[PDB]
C-alpha cells in the first residue's frame, strides 16, 4: 500500500520479491489467485475497478469497470465474489467477463471487510517437500517452487 | 424567453413536434399529457385517463408513423403508444417494468429505447413491442439512469445516483465510456443534431384547424383538429365552437379544477387547471371576462382567465391588504373580501385602474358585528351582503348575519348550533342560504329574512363547500374526500362527482350571470361616485371611500 | 358474574394507533380499558398481532429518524413483560407485518429495505431466524397466517399491487386478488369460514375473497369508508379502524348488508389497524387445527417446523446449516460456500442465491475485523480482529 | 404517576368512598382511582363511543357521593358530541345531557349540594349560570365577564 503501490510477487522463502504490477493501482486489496486458471485477480477502492491478470502480470483486463469502494474479493467456480463498503451487500459476477453483476446479500447493517471461500471440498493439494525430516532443514520450512526452502527465526541471527 | 406565461409545473419531460411544429410535455402536477403548438397558443390535456405518473415522452412525426410513446411509472408501470391526435392507445410495453424513466427514438431503426432505474436496465423494441433486446443489463454502470439519447450508434445516458453522463455502444453496451464526470443533477439530456429529427411533409401545414392541427396515425389526412379546455368540436371537424356550459370550479390544495356538472363526464378538463397555488381555500370568477379569482397565502388575491392566460397578482397585500376568503359583485365590479388580521369585511373596486379597499364591517364590540368572519356571499340586485361568522369569545356568537353591501343595517339571520361553520352560499333565484356546519355534520338551509331554518342534509365529517346551481346542491366533504351532488329541494338524490380527492376545498358552480337581472344603483349610476359605488336595497346606489379619506 | 371478583379480559379487540395501542371491550356499552395502553417515547406501532394462548401482543415499530426505534416488541396484556423480540436485521423501511402462528410459535414478519424486502419467520422463545423469502419486484407488505389451513396471505401495495398466498414456507405462491386492488393496507382471515377479508383504502373498498380463490365479492364500499386502514374479522361482524373518520366501526360481515356500521370508539387520532384478542379465533386443540404436526414439540424439528397442505408429516427447515437424513436435525453444510467478514461478526453465505440459509450461525467477534481464512483440517477461521486502531490481533 | 395510573388533567374528590375521579386529557374520557388501600387501581369510566352521550371534550366534572351522580362539563368534539353538561351515576351508566346550548368555550363546572344546582362558567357568552341537578330552571347568575375560570360555591356566596 505504499506509493507507487506494488503487486509484489515471491516464493514462500521470499526468494524473489519482484512487483508482479506497479502501474494504475492506487490501494489494492483483496488479492485472489485463480488456481484453475493460473490468474491473477484484484480490486482497488480508489480506482473502483477488479482487474485479472497473469502471475507474471503480462496481461491486465479489467474485469469489473463500476463499482462502489470495492474492497474485498473472492473467487469460486465461474464466478468471482466481492463486498462494497457503500452498499454494504455482497456482488457477484461471472470471472470472464463480469456478465453477471448481481447483488448475493441485501443490504447488510456493517461494512463487509473481507470475503474469503471454504474450500471444503479438495483444495489445491500438493506434496510438501517439508513434510521429510523438516524438508531437510533444521528450522522452519516453507514449501517453495521446485523444492523446499528452508526458514529461520527473525528474532535471532541466521 | 418563456414560452407559456402561466406557471405549467412539474413538467418532466418535453417532446418537440418539429414536423408538425406543436409541443408535447407531460405534466406530473395533473397527471396528464398536455401538447400545445410551439409558441403555446393552445394548451390542451392530449391524454389523462388511466395515467398516474407520466414520465418520459417521445414522438415519431415522420409520414408514416405519426406516433406518440411515454412511460408511466405509478401503479402498474408500463410504456404505452398513441397517435398523436390522442386516439388508438396501446400498452406496448408492460412486462419487465418497474421503474420507465427514460425513452427515446430511433427514427431510422424503428426502434425506441428505454430504460429502468429499479432494475437497471437498458433495453430497446419495435414499435408494437415485438421484438425487445437488451443492451445493458446486470450491470453496475446503470444504477438510477434518468434520461437517454441515441447519436448514431452511440447511447449516451444520465446516472443521477453516479452523477455522471456515461457513453457506450447502443447494440451491445461495450464501449463504455464517462463523456462527464460531476454533474449535480444530470436529468434529462438531448442530443442536439439535425439528423436526430427526419424532416417530413407536415399534413398541418394545409390544414383548416381553427385552434390546433395535430398529426394522426388515421387517415386519410393522417391529421386532425383539436380543441382547447373548454371548447367543443364542430361537426365540421375543422372549426371549434366555445363550450358554454357552467361547470364546478374544484378548489383543492395546491391545484384548482374545472370540474364539468355531468356526473358521468370524469375528466377533470372542464377549462385550463390552475396549479402551483398555496393553500387555496375559496374562488370567485368574473363571468364577463372569464377570469378566475382565487387567494393564497400570504392574503393576496391572484386571478388567471379559464384558458390558462394572464396569470397575475391582481392586488397585493402591500396596496390593498391581505384577504382570505372572496365575494365577487359581477354587477357593481366590487370586490368584496373578508380580512384576517383585522377580523373585519372589506370591499375592492375592480372597475378603473386604481384598486380602493374599505372596511364595511369591523368589530365594534357589538353582537352585530364581525367576530371571525369565514364564508362571505353577495347579492348584488338586491343590494344585500350575507356572510358566516364563527364568533369570538369576546361576545360576538357564531352567526349567519346580513347587511346592505355598503355596511349599514347589520343584522344577525341565523345562530345556535353553528358550530365549526363553514362557508355560506347564496341561491339568488329562490333567495335561499345555504351553509355547512362541521360540528353537526349537516348542510342547513334558510330564507334570507332569517326564516325556514332547515336541515338539507344529514352525516357529513367535514363539510367545506357548497355550491348551488338549478335544482342541484354541489358539496364537497374533506374527510370522506368527495364532491357529491343533491337536490336543492331535499337533498336525497346523492350523487358521487369524484372520490379519493385529498384535500378538498371550497367550490363555485362557474354559472353564467344573468343578463337580465345585470343593473343596480351603481350600474345605472356608473362614475357618480368618486371613488367607491356600492349599491343598497331599492336600486340606492351609496357612494363610500377607500381606507384613508371620508366621504364629504 | 359475582359481582365482586375481578378476572383479566379474555375477548377485547387490540387498537394500534401510532401514539400508543390500548385495548378495547366489544360490548359497546362497555367503556373500560381492556388492557394497560402500551405508550412512551418512540413508540409507532405499525401493525399488531396477538398470541391468546401465550396471552402475548406483538407489535412492529418503525423509525426513520432513529434506527434502535425499529423493532418487534411483544408486551402481555396487563403490561408487565416487555422484550423485544427482533432488532438486528431490520430494513430501512422497518418491519411492515406480523403474522404470529400460534399453533406452531412462529412468528411471521415481512423485513423491508430500500429496494427488496423480506418474508422472514422466527420460532419464538429461540434464536432461529430464516429468511424464507427474498424479492425485489413484489412488495409483501402486511401478512396474515392461517395454521389450520396451513396458509400464509401477505398484501402487496407496490408496482402491481395483488394478494398472495403461499405455503407456511413460502413456497407455493399463487395470486389471490390481481385485479381490482391498489393498496391493500391491512389483510385479515376469517377462521371459521375460510375466508381473506382486507381493506383497500386507494378504492374505498372492504372486500372478501375465500382461500382458494373462488368467490371474490364486496362488502362495503362508496364514497364512505375513505380510509380504512386495518380490519380484523370476529364472529359474524368486521372490525376496521378508518384513519380519516377517526372511528373504529363495526358492522355484519357477510355482503349486501345494509345496516349502518356500529361505532365502538371516536375521535381517536393516527388509527393504524385493529386485531381481537380472543381465544375463539386462535383455537389450539388438535381436531382444532386439521392434526397441524407442528402442534407438539414443535414437530420434532430441531430449528424450525412447518406444517405444509397434504404432508402429514412436519417438514423441517433450518435457520443454519442444512437438514440432515433423519429430517429434525441440522448439522454444518458440506458444500463449498462463502465467508465474510462484518464489522462486528463473522457470517457465511452459500454460492446458491437461491438458498439464504447461512452455512454456520453468525459468530459475533470483537470491534472490527478485516480478513478471513478457513483451515478445514481444524476447522477454523482465522480471522485479523483489529480490536482498536492500533491493537491488532490475529 | 402516569407510569402506573395514568394521564389526568382535572379532579374530583368523592370524600365518602375513597375515590378520587379524573379526566384523562389523551384518552378524552373520565376516570375514576381508588384512594384507599395501598394498590391503586384506575378505571375509565365514561369514553367517547361515537353517540351524543359520550365525552368529547371533558373540562370541568364534580361528584356527589351521597346521592351517587357525576356531573361534568364537556366542550364537545366537531365529531357529533355537543358542548354540554351531562350527568351520570358514579358507575359511569345512565348518562345524560343536562343542559346544552350557548356553552361556547365552557370552563370548570362546580356543584352545591345543598341546594342541588350546578353552577358553570361560560367564557363565550362571558357569564356564570345556573341550573338544577335535573336540567331545568337555567338563569344567568352573572353578567360581564371576560373569562371566568374558576367557580366555588359555599354557604349563600358564589
Ligand atoms: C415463551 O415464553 C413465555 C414466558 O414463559 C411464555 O409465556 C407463558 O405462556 C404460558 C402458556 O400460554 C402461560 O401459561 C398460562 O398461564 C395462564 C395464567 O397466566 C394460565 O391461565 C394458562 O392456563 C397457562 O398456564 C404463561 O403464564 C406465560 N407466561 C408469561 C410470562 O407470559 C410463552 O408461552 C412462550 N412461548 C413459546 C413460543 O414457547
Ligand atoms: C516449531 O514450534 C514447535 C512447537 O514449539 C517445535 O516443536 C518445533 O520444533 C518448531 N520448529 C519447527 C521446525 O517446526
Ligand atoms: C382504464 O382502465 C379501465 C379498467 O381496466 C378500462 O375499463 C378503461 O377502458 C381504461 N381506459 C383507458 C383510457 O385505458
Ligand atoms: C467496442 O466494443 C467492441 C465489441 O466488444 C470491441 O470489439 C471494440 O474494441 C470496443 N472498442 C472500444 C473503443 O472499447
Ligand atoms: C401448488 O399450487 C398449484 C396451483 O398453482 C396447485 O395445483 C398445487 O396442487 C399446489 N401444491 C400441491 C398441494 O400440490
Amino acid at each position: 500500500w505504499d506509493t507507487h503501490a506494488k503487486i509484489e510477487r515471491a516464493t514462500l522463502g521470499g526468494n524473489f520479491r519482484v512487483p508482479i504490477v506497479n502501474s494504475s493501482l492506487v490501494m489494492p486489496s483483496g488479492l485472489t489467485l485463480d488456481y484453475e486458471e493460473d490468474l491473477l485477480y484484484w480490486v482497488d477502492a480508489s480506482l473502483q475497478r477488479i482487474e485479472r491478470s497473469t502471475l507474471t502480470g503480462v496481461d491486465r483486463e479489467v474485469i469489473v469497470n463500476a463499482a462502489v469502494h470495492a474492497f474485498g474479493l473472492t473467487l469460486y467456480g465461474q464466478y468471482i465474489y466481492w463486498t462494497d463498503l457503500y452498499t454494504q451487500r455482497i456482488y457477484r459476477a461471472n470471472k470472464y467477463d463480469g456478465s453477471g453483476q448481481i447483488a448475493m446479500t441485501t443490504n447488510l447493517l456493517s461494512q463487509p471487510r473481507g470475503i474469503n471461500t471454504v474450500v471444503k471440498n479438495q483444495k489445491q493439494q500438493c506434496n510438501n517437500p517439508c513434510e521429510q525430516f523438516n524438508g531437510g532443514c533444521s528450522h522452519i520450512c516453507a514449501p517453495g517452487p521446485n523444492g523446499a526452502e528452508c526458514q529461520c527465526p527473525h528474532e535471532g541471527n541466521w | 424567453r418563456v414560452v407559456f406565461d402561466s406557471s405549467i409545473i412539474l413538467t418532466e419531460t418535453i417532446a418537440i413536434d418539429w414536423v408538425g411544429r406543436n409541443l408535447y410535455w407531460t405534466d406530473y402536477a395533473l397527471e396528464t399529457i398536455e401538447v400545445s403548438k410551439i409558441d403555446g397558443s393552445h394548451r390542451t390535456v392530449l391524454i389523462s385517463k388511466n395515467l398516474t405518473n407520466p414520465r418520459g415522452l417521445a414522438l415519431d412525426p415522420r409520414m408514416n408513423e405519426h406516433l406518440l410513446f411515454w412511460s408511466d411509472w405509478g401503479h402498474h408501470p408500463r410504456i404505452e403508444r398513441a397517435s398523436m391526435d390522442g386516439s388508438m392507445r396501446t400498452v406496448i410495453v408492460q412486462d419487465k417494468i418497474f421503474w420507465p424513466c427514460g425513452l427515446t427514438i430511433d427514427y431510422p431503426n424503428r426502434l425506441l429505447y428505454f430504460m429502468d432505474s429499479y432494475l437497471d436496465y437498458m433495453d430497446f423494441c419495435d414499435y408494437n413491442g415485438h421484438h425487445r433486446r437488451q443492451v445493458i443489463a446486470s450491470d453496475l454502470i446503470i444504477r438510477h439512469p434518468y434520461a437517454l439519447t441515441l447519436f448514431e450508434d452511440s447511447v449516451y445516458w444520465t446516472d443521477r445516483a453516479t452523477r455522471r453522463v456515461m457513453r457506450a455502444n447502443k447494440w451491445h453496451g461495450g464501449n463504455q465510456s464517462v463523456v462527464m464526470y460531476n454533474i449535480q443533477w444530470p436529468l434529462g439530456i438531448v442530443a442536439v443534431h439535425p439528423s436526430k429529427q427526419p424532416n417530413s411533409v407536415n399534413p398541418c401545414a394545409f390544414s383548416r384547424c381553427s385552434h390546433l392541427c395535430l398529426l394522426s396515425s388515421q387517415g386519410p389526412h393522417f391529421y386532425s383538429c383539436v380543441c382547447p379546455s373548454g371548447w367543443s368540436l364542430s361537426p365540421d371537424l375543422l372549426n371549434c365552437l366555445r363550450d358554454d356550459q357552467p361547470f364546478l370550479i374544484t378548489v383543492r390544495q395546491h391545484i384548482i379544477f374545472g370540474i364539468s356538472l355531468n356526473p358521468e363526464v370524469k375528466s377533470n378538463d372542464a377549462m385550463v387547471p390552475i396549479a402551483g397555488i398555496q393553500n387555496g381555500l375559496d374562488v370567485e370568477f368574473d363571468d364577463a371576462e372569464q377570469y378566475i379569482y382565487w387567494v393564497e397565502n400570504p392574503g393576496e388575491i391572484h386571478r388567471v382567465k379559464t384558458d390558462g392566460t394572464n396569470r397575475t397578482v391582481f392586488a397585493s397585500i402591500s396596496m390593498v391588504g391581505p384577504s382570505m376568503n372572496l365575494a365577487l359583485d359581477w354587477i357593481s365590479r366590487n370586490l368584496y373580501s373578508t380580512n384576517p388580521r383585522t377580523q373585519s369585511i372589506e370591499v375592492l373596486t375592480l372597475h378603473g385602474d386604481i384598486r380602493y379597499r374599505k372596511t364595511l364591517i369591523a368589530n365594534d364590540g357589538t353582537a352585530l358585528g364581525v367576530g371571525f368572519p369565514i364564508g362571505i356571499t353577495v347579492d348584488p340586485a338586491r343590494g344585500k351582503l350575507y356572510w358566516s361568522d364563527q364568533g369570538t369569545d369576546s361576545g360576538v356568537p357564531a352567526k349567519i348575519a346580513s347587511a346592505n353591501m355598503d355596511g349599514t343595517s347589520v343584522k344577525t339571520l341565523f345562530t345556535g348550533n353553528l358550530e365549526h361553520l363553514e362557508c355560506v352560499t347564496l341561491d339568488i333565484e329562490e333567495q335561499k342560504l345555504y351553509w355547512a356546519v362541521t360540528g353537526r355534520g349537516v348542510i342547513e338551509r334558510g330564507n334570507v329574512d332569517g326564516t325556514d331554518r332547515m336541515i338539507l342534509v344529514h352525516q357529513l365529517s367535514h363539510p367545506w363547500g357548497i355550491a348551488v346551481h338549478d335544482s342541484f346542491l354541489y358539496y364537497t366533504d374533506e374527510q370522506y374526500e368527495v364532491i357529491e351532488r343533491v337536490d336543492k329541494a331535499t337533498g336525497a338524490n346523492k350523487i358521487v362527482l369524484r372520490d379519493n380527492v385529498p384535500n378538498l376545498r371550497g367550490l363555485q358552480v362557474y354559472h353564467r350571470r344573468n343578463a337580465a337581472e345585470s343593473s343596480n344603483g351603481c350600474s345605472n349610476n356608473m362614475n357618480a361616485c368618486q371613488q367607491i359605488c356600492l349599491p343598497v336595497p331599492g336600486g340606492l346606489f351609496s357612494c363610500a371611500c377607500a381606507t384613508g379619506f371620508k366621504l364629504n | 358474574p359475582d359481582n365482586r371478583s375481578c378476572s383479566p379480559y379474555n375477548s377485547f379487540i387490540v387498537v394500534s394507533m401510532l401514539s400508543a395501542i390500548r385495548g378495547f371491550s366489544l360490548e359497546l356499552s362497555d367503556h373500560s380499558e381492556t388492557m394497560v395502553p402500551v405508550a412512551g417515547q418512540g413508540r409507532n406501532a405499525l401493525h399488531v398481532d396477538v398470541d391468546v394462548s401465550s396471552g402475548f401482543i406483538y407489535w412492529c415499530d418503525f423509525s426513520s429518524s432513529v434506527a434502535s426505534d425499529n423493532a418487534i416488541r411483544r408486551i402481555k396484556p396487563d403490561g408487565s413483560s416487555l422484550m423485544n423480540i427482533v432488532t438486528h436485521g431490520i430494513g430501512e423501511n422497518g418491519v411492515r407485518g406480523i403474522a404470529v402462528d400460534w399453533v406452531a410459535g412462529n412468528l411471521y414478519f415481512t423485513n423491508a429495505f430500500v429496494s427488496e424486502t423480506l418474508i422472514e419467520v422466527l420460532r419464538i422463545n429461540t434464536t432461529y431466524r430464516r429468511v424464507l423469502l427474498k424479492v425485489t419486484v413484489d412488495m409483501p407488505r402486511h401478512i396474515v397466517v392461517d395454521p389450520k389451513n396451513r396458509y400464509l396471505f401477505w398484501a402487496d401495495y407496490g408496482q402491481r399491487p395483488k394478494i398472495e398466498r403461499s405455503f407456511l414456507d413460502c413456497t407455493n405462491r399463487t395470486v389471490l386478488v390481481s385485479e381490482g386492488i391498489v393498496t391493500p393496507r391491512g389483510l385479515a382471515v376469517d377462521r371459521s369460514d375460510g375466508y381473506v377479508y382486507w381493506v383497500d383504502d386507494s378504492l374505498d373498498i372492504i372486500a372478501r375473497i375465500r382461500i382458494n380463490g373462488e368467490n371474490s365479492e364486496v362488502i362495503r364500499y362508496g364514497s364512505r369508508y375513505p380510509t380504512p386502514y386495518g380490519i380484523t374479522v370476529f364472529e359474524n361482524s368486521i372490525i376496521w379502524v378508518d384513519r380519516n373518520l377517526k372511528k373504529i366501526f363495526q358492522a355484519s360481515k357477510e355482503p349486501e348488508n345494509t345496516e349502518p356500521p356500529t361505532v365502538i370508539r371516536d375521535n381517536i387520532n393516527w388509527l393504524r389497524d385493529v386485531t381481537i384478542f380472543d381465544k375463539q379465533v386462535q383455537p389450539r386443540s388438535p381436531a382444532e387445527v386439521n392434526n397441524n404436526p407442528c402442534l407438539e414439540n414443535n414437530g420434532g424439528c430441531s430449528h424450525l417446523c412447518f406444517a405444509l397442505p397434504g404432508l402429514h408429516t412436519p417438514k423441517c427447515d433450518c435457520a443454519f446449516g442444512t437438514l440432515q437424513s433423519d429430517g429434525k436435525n441440522c448439522a454444518i453444510s458440506t458444500e463449498n460456500f462463502l465467508i465474510f467478514a462484518l464489522s462486528n461478526s463473522l457470517r457465511s453465505l452459500h454460492l446458491d442465491p437461491e438458498n439464504h440459509s447461512p452455512p454456520f450461525q453468525t459468530i459475533n467477534v470483537e470491534r472490527t475485523v478485516m480478513s478471513l481464512d478457513y483451515d478445514s483440517v481444524s476447522d477454523r477461521i482465522y480471522f485479523t480482529q483489529n480490536l482498536a486502531s492500533g491493537v491488532g490481533q490475529i
